[PDB]
């Protein structure tokens, strides 16, 4: 398991605000290259990143037009979406793309991706085996027979192999050093002598790369969670990250507690405690 | 390069 | 459903009072897709509030992350307050480095 190139995309249907914001962003590992804010003065496909910037007006042009195409295509999912929930008109929603491929090292994917969310819940997604699809809520259930007899699986599957797995290995090929770029955590525990006769213990975990990571506790041995606490992986804004996770201790255990941080920057999992 | 819903709605 | 954005207030670089910064209000698993984030230096709000990001996670999950240029010092208390669909009202999270 090793790289990917993941495409985001945001239809937010917005009642009497006009025509929906729609909004796709491109993604390879946790690297944000492209984007394409709807609400913008020159509406073209936008190099959110320095190293894509190589690519050349063919590109930019050629994904543009890709991108408010989509738009169009979407905008009718949205008003679909209504009818298929009688909701009213007048009632803002979102439909998300998410589509990928996330490929190994020596180049073949891993594998490929195709879903959907109408608001927050999961809608539709192409399956594992890349030919099937998933129906969520009865409303999917429409779309994959739609979909099905279509055979709109095989107009994907053939992206998320070919242009995807094809442009992957390019968009890396051509700005590796800027990419690739992997770092460790610098992990270390804390202890906060609070009052309540409870201490508790902090595992950071910093400064690394990929954001991708796992990070636990274990007393004596023991997995616990029901206890633990952790913080969203948050960025550390220089290609770095941060994250913790804390646990409640007695004070007077502290010994019997020990932290856990598992990094591919990391040769062997990073045990640790306080 | 990115994915289009290839005019294939819901 | 409609979830609670998580708000993180910390700094992008280990503070050091005289020595500037960013600060980052990095709010995630929220939805719906609107929220309103204001970074605020002693009440006040921050003027050249440097907002970025706008995206979603794998459980569709929403997050953005704003950041303003600062500097600390021991006084000067910094917090970032979040008004969003899924509250009933605006949570402000202040900075707290010693963590």
């Amino acid at each position: 398991m090793s790289h990917s190139l993941r495409y985001f995309v945001t239809a937010v249907s917005r009642p009497g605000f006009g025509e929906p914001r729609y909004m796709e962003v491109g993604y390879v590992d946790n690297t944000e290259f492209v984007r394409f804010d709807s609400d913008a003065e020159n509406p073209r496909y936008e190099p959110r990143a320095r190293w894509i910037e190589q690519e050349g007006p063919e590109y930019w042009e050629r994904e543009t037009r890709r991108a408010n195409g989509n738009e169009q295509s979407f905008r009718v999912d949205l008003r679909t979406a209504l009818r298929y929930y009688n909701q009213s008109a007048g009632g803002s929603h979102t439909l998300q793309w998410m589509a990928g491929c996330d490929v190994e090292s020596d180049g073949r994917l891993l594998r490929g991706y195709w879903q959907f969310a109408y608001d927050g819940c999961d809608y539709i997604a192409l399956n594992e085996d890349l030919k099937t699809w998933t129906a969520a809520d009865m409303a999917a259930q429409i779309t994959r027979r739609k979909w099905e007899q279509a055979g709109a699986a095989e107009r994907d599957r053939a992206y998320l192999e070919g242009e995807c797995v094809e442009w992957l290995r390019r968009y890396l090929k051509n700005g590796n050093a800027t990419l690739l770029a992997t770092d460790p955590p610098k992990a270390h525990v804390t202890h906060h002598r609070r009052p309540e006769g409870d201490v508790t213990l902090r595992c950071w975990a910093l400064g690394f790369y990929p954001a991708e990571i796992t990070l636990t506790w274990q007393l004596n041995g023991e997995e616990l969670t029901q206890e633990m606490e952790l913080v969203e992986t948050r960025p550390a804004g220089d290609g770095t990250f941060q994250k913790w996770a804390s646990v409640v201790v007695p004070l007077g255990k502290q010994q019997k507690y020990t932290c856990h941080v598992e990094h591919e920057g990391l040769p062997e999992p990073l045990t640790l405690r306080w | 390069r990115g994915p289009g819903r290839a005019f294939v709605t819901i | 459903m409609q979830k609670t954005p998580q708000i993180q207030v910390y700094s992008r670089h280990p503070p050091e009072n005289g020595k500037p910064n960013i600060l980052n209000c990095y709010v995630t698993q929220f939805h719906p897709p609107h929220i309103e984030i204001q970074m605020l230096k002693n009440g006040k709000k921050i003027p050249k509030v440097e907002m970025s990001d706008m995206s979603f996670s794998k459980d569709w999950s929403f997050y953005i992350l704003a950041h303003t240029e600062f500097t600390p010092t021991e006084t000067d208390t910094y917090a970032c307050r979040v008004k969003h669909a899924s509250m009933a009202e605006p949570k402000t999270v202040y900075w707290d480095r010693d963590m």
